[PDB]
């Protein structure tokens, strides 16, 4: 799971080395930035359903043509999966904010995603629509602190940039 | 490999659940003891040579048959092999300790070790005497109770950390 | 030159990745621990000659036999080089404290050192004597702050552990 | 590769000198602007796709001969090649920026690039139009003056950083 | 076990070849030089204890500081192991003279020896002292024939050169 | 691999003992018969092609089912495979003979051979008819009693050597 | 050029090693067997033409069909080359006896020989006929000493075994 | 690589000639001095560590700029590099000496060395001061005139051998 601690340890393991100052400083940085990514993570976890629901509504608002027969929203089961996928992604962002790195996003949702969506006809743009909406929707200090806005917005940009 | 947070995330994931509030407060406790943990790691790695030759010399101390013809520390080549293995295990338990998870100890070091040893002829009751000596050398250094060397740290109870490092040494003594 | 920043960048370069949260947290740790390793570094740089001189005196006090004919101290030029070597090592520790990692020690003095000393008959123990003396000699808060003592003592233990 | 501190240490070393007091205060200035630097890096990498297809589309915008038969962005295979090269250069300049040194840009990316391009047939006047567009896309994002997207940061003068990132882009435009 | 016969056979095995003239000439050389290395080997085997004992006494005479607390001679058990190590080395020289090559020295005592001694604080110089003494102590024709002196002195120089 | 002397040294070592006087005189006997041994090796290798196609032709001679469809010498490819294997075994037994030890025969040739053959389908009762023919072709040449070819050597009893080479061929016939 | 000296040196070069006892014993064997291979070599060099001529006559006696149109002896130029080839081989045997190993035979005449003869229709058996004749023709002590007979006969068996 | 005999054979071959009688008697002279040659080789290899650190210490002795910042023996890493290179060259000249031919020195060690050094920045006037010191350390040991160590050999004139070993050292000093 990519993270400060794992990245550093496995650099040292590759070299045969005990941990040294670089490694301990790296974890210390994990301590400093802990307190605002965990804030984002808790706000996200506490309101996941409303965020997921605004994001999916924004997606299908931008691409109403998806509800046509043959598109990826031509049935209520299919639209509901769409919001499910968005929730999966936001759960993984929650994980990413808790770990401190993009590990969870990377392995659990980015990896097969271009092939899977190419094959089930899921336009990349619709997810980008849902994450861009969420990103721009966030409000400081209403929704969370400034440096937690940074962390949250950041994971969202990462997931967006994996679909470009 | 996983660390403390990745481990909480893998467990949350098996239920498809965002990270519980209970788990978040556990993690902020982990973060609160961040600096004690770094001192723990520093007190092992700054003494690694001491810990490893203490333990191997002791293993041989209690059973000199290891260095009689046919014992597994007999030639210089085998003695040096054993010192390397002591050092390697200590390195993977200092990874464990710095990680907060035994993930990397189990994945990159213990997996197949028992088999490898069975194959080579490496006495396993002796490897674990060495590892159990390393266990005490290490929790001494963590707890700052080592006889011939101290390390100036601030006053606090580092007992949870010592128990952690002893649990990783016991994972080793059990893998074989 | 091994360091938080270099270790992280080259983990990401190996992966084809832009910097992400793990990387930025890692540098943030470099910021936090900066202020006490630079304190050690400045105290060391400001008093290098007296430290080098006490360390070399301690070495030749512990191993007076080195001054015998045939040993590595059988001439004034040779003893003077001994203190020179100790100074080289303390300069590299200065570098190590400024960079934040053991890079400078690693490349510039550890690498060839066992072969070189094996060949010019320089007992490993004498350098260990000089660094152990320096380490134990340091005094908090007299000589430097507590967390700078940690950094200084640490680089010294590293260089000691490279001669065992 | 080196960073800001390693670079000060290499220069100190060429004189066999401990790190000057002047150099230490420069480094503590580097440390003081640590967080602005991280925001700088974050504002480039969070927009990397924007920056790279802006620049390549623009290169082709100003010279459509690139996408006529015989131009170097002609097939899908060459267009995708160029997008990858834009992305790679941007990645090595975001390494530079996060490092405080152009060491890694020059070592791992620019070394032999001019030759490679001469060999392949890659128009160099065009590569640098793209790189010079990326330069402006990037210093916009740093300085938070990009037209169609803002990034909430605290109020300060980030001009030294922008100039840094533009100096690395110019190192690229010069390597060829 | 490196030796004329083994070196030649495994050159031929690497090539897919039956033994040929080079190989048979090589063994013939083993026959010619047999009779003086076996002489050295028998004289060494017949007086191993006195040689080991003069060598260890010479070592601790040259480096009396080893008997200090903390050194590798601070206890009677430790000094006795020192003479034991010297005996191990002379046993391996016996083997080396019987095989005809440095095989036994190579695998059974050279291989781990720098790491082992680095770690148990055993100065390389002390063994060099003991082997140099033995080498210079040998006397022709008193102690053995001239071409056996050559063989014996040679294995000793080899073991000496493995500690430089 | 070991030879006669290395083998004496390994045995001496298992007791931590310098080489016995009894062992030294055995070795000087080995040395005394050095030149007979070289003639032994020369008389096998100078006839290796004879020995190997004698033996394989004979194997097929006594059991023509080997070269009927489905037999293991059926195609040219399998026949040539078998000739190579005959040649290889003879080579490793001429190494044994020149070495004075079966170390290299067992280590580099026989180890896993039985398994390999079981896997491929190579009839083992037939391999050993071939090897047993090679045994006689070889001890003939050593003892200089081969019908259609002589080799001028001086008059002596080479019987210990012949028995040696037959013991190595039997090690082969037993490994499978 | 394969030989005792070259085989030994390049075993040591492969290992990073200075020459040691195995190597010096190996050369010593080269000294012992020198004096009878050089005897063979000088007798061969002193009577090469008569040996070449008896061997070629024996070949074409055994295979008179080679003189038919289409065979490799259908012209006087072709028969003369045949004896030339035999001379090349005996020159290489001369080299092999002087070097002490089969090097010269190996590189200079064995290497391409199966392809070359396959392509110019030169039956392998005819050369075997010529070398077998020479081998059996040699007479001790008339033609050379016993241990030189061994060396000469040996190189001939080697070249014979390279055509089976 | 070639040795003394292979070298005579290559020269004979360029004329398609069997080995002259003159050449045979030269070779039997080579053989006559076989044992002196072995003593020559033994006297170098038994002192190799002496010869190599004598020479490198001396090189640095005469020009201390090598161990000032920017000199090529400056760090421990470069000093150890130079010691290895001294050792390597000495090894290839002891191969030459044992071979009777400079074939292996030129082929496996000197070929491209000049270029490699130019590339690395290795001072060539200094490499050859070291090699020229090694030349004298070596011909001393051969001729048994070294100050601080003797080697009991029988009484004879070993001057041709010393000149040989000095000619190989000069081949090195010339390759760069
Ligand atoms: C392991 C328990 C030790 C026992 C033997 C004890 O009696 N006191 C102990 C350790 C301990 N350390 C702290 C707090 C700090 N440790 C620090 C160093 C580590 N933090 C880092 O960033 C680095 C590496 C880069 C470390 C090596 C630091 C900086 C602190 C905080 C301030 C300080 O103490 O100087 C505590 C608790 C004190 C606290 O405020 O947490 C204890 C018990
Ligand atoms: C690049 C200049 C920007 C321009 C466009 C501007 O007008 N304001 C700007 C940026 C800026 N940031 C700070 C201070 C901080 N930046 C922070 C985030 C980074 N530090 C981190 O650890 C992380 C990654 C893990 C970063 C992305 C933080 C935490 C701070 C400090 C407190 C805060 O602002 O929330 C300043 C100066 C303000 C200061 O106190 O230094 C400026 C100008
Ligand atoms: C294997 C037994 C043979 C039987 C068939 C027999 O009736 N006579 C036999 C062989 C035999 N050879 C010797 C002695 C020598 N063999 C020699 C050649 C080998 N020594 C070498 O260096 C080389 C290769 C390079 C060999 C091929 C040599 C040189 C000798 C010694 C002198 C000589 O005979 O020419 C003996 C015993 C005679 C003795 O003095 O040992 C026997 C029985
Ligand atoms: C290099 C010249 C030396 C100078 C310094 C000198 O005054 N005497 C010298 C050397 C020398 N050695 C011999 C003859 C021998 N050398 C022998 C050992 C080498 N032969 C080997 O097989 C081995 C290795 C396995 C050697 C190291 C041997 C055995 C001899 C022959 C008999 C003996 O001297 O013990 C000579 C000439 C004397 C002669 O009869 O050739 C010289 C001058
Ligand atoms: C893009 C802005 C350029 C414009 C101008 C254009 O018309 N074509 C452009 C780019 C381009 N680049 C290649 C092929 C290569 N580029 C290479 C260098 C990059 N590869 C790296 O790893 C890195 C970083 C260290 C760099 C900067 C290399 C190497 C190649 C060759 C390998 C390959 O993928 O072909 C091409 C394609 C030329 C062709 O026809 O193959 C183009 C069009
Ligand atoms: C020693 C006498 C020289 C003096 C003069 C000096 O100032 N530096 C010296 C030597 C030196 N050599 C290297 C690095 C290399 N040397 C190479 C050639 C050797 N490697 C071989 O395998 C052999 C035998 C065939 C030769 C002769 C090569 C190759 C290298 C590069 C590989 C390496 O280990 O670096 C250096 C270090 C230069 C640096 O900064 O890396 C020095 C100082
Ligand atoms: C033979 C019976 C004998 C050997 C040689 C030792 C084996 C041994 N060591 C134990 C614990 C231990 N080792 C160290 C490191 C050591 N102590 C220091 O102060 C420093 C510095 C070093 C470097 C030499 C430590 C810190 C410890 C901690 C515990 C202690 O009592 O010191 C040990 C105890 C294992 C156990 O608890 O069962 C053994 C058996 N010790 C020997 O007696
Ligand atoms: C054809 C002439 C044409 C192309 C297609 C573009 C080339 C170009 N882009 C320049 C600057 C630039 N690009 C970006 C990224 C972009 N802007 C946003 O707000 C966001 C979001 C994106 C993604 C599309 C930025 C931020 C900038 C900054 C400068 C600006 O004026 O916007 C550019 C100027 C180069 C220069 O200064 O010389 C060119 C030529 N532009 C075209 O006109
Ligand atoms: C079919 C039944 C048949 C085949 C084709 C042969 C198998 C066989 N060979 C035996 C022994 C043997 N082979 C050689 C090599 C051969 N003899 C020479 O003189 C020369 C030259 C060559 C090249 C062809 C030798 C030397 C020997 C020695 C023993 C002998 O009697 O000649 C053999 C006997 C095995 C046994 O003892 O049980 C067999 C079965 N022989 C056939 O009959
Ligand atoms: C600095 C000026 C200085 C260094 C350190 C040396 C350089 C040097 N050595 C020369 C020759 C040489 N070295 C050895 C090996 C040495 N001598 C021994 O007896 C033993 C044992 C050893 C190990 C230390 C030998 C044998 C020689 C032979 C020649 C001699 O005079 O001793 C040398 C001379 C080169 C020349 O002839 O131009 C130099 C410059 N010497 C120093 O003075
Ligand atoms: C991590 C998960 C996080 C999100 C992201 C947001 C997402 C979010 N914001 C909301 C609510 C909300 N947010 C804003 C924005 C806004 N208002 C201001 O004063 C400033 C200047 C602006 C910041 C740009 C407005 C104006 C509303 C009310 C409008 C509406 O809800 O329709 C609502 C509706 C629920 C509610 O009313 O509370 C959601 C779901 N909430 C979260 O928990
Ligand atoms: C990074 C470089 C750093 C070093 C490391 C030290 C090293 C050092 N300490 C000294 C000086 C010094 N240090 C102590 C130790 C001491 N005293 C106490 O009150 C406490 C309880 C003890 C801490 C264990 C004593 C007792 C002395 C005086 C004794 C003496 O100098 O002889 C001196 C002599 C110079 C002087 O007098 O100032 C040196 C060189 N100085 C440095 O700049
Ligand atoms: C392979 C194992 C081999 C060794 C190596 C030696 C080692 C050795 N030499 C001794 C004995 C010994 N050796 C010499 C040397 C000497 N005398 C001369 O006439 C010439 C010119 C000198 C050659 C340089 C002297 C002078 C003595 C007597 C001095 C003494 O023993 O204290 C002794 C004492 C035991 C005894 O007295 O016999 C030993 C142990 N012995 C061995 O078996
Ligand atoms: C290395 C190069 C070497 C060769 C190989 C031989 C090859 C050879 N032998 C010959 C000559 C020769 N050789 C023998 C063999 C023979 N006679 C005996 O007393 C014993 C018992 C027999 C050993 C088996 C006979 C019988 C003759 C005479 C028959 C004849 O020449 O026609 C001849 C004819 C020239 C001559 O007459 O001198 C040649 C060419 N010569 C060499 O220089």
């Amino acid at each position: 799971m990519k993270s400060v601690i794992t990245t550093t340890i496995s650099a040292a393991d590759a070299a045969g080395r005990f941990p040294s100052s670089s490694d301990l400083e790296s974890v210390q940085g994990n301590i400093q930035r802990a307190a605002s990514r965990l804030e984002a993570a808790e706000k996200l976890a506490g309101n996941h359903e409303a965020v997921v629901k605004e994001a999916g509504d924004a997606c299908f608002a931008k691409y109403s043509y998806l509800k046509n027969p043959g598109e990826a929203g031509d049935s209520q089961e299919k639209i509901n999966k769409c919001y499910r996928d968005i929730d999966h992604y936001m759960r993984l962002i929650n994980y990413s904010l808790v770990v401190g790195g993009t590990g969870p996003l990377d392995e659990w949702c980015i990896a097969g995603a271009r092939e899977v969506y190419r094959t089930l006809n899921l336009p990349s743009s619709s997810y980008v629509a849902a994450f861009v909406f969420t990103r721009d929707r966030l409000c400081v200090p209403r929704d969370m602190s400034a440096q937690a806005g940074v962390e949250y917005g950041a994971a969202l940009d990462y997931v967006i940039n994996s679909l470009c | 490999m996983l660390d403390a947070f990745s481990r909480v995330v893998v467990n949350s994931d098996s239920k498809a659940a965002y990270v519980g509030g209970s788990d978040l407060q556990a993690l902020k406790t982990f973060i609160a003891d961040g600096n004690k943990r770094l001192d723990a790691v520093n007190s092992i790695v700054s003494n690694a040579s001491c810990i490893v030759s203490d333990a191997v010399s002791g293993m041989i101390c209690e059973n000199p048959g290891l260095i009689a013809p046919g014992g597994n520390c007999y030639t210089n080549r085998r003695m040096a092999a054993c010192l390397r293995d002591g050092e390697i295990i200590l390195r993977y338990t200092s990874y464990a300790l710095l990680a907060g998870d035994s993930s990397v100890l189990e994945d990159r070091c213990l997996n197949g070790l028992k088999e490898t040893y069975i194959a080579l002829g490496v006495p396993t009751n002796s490897s674990v005497r060495a590892v159990s000596i390393m266990k005490s050398a290490a929790v001494a250094f963590i707890s700052n109770t080592a006889s011939q060397r101290k390390m100036a740290t601030t006053d606090g109870d580092c007992s949870a950390l010592s128990s952690e490092v002893a649990s990783y040494c016991d994972k080793v003594a059990a893998a074989i």
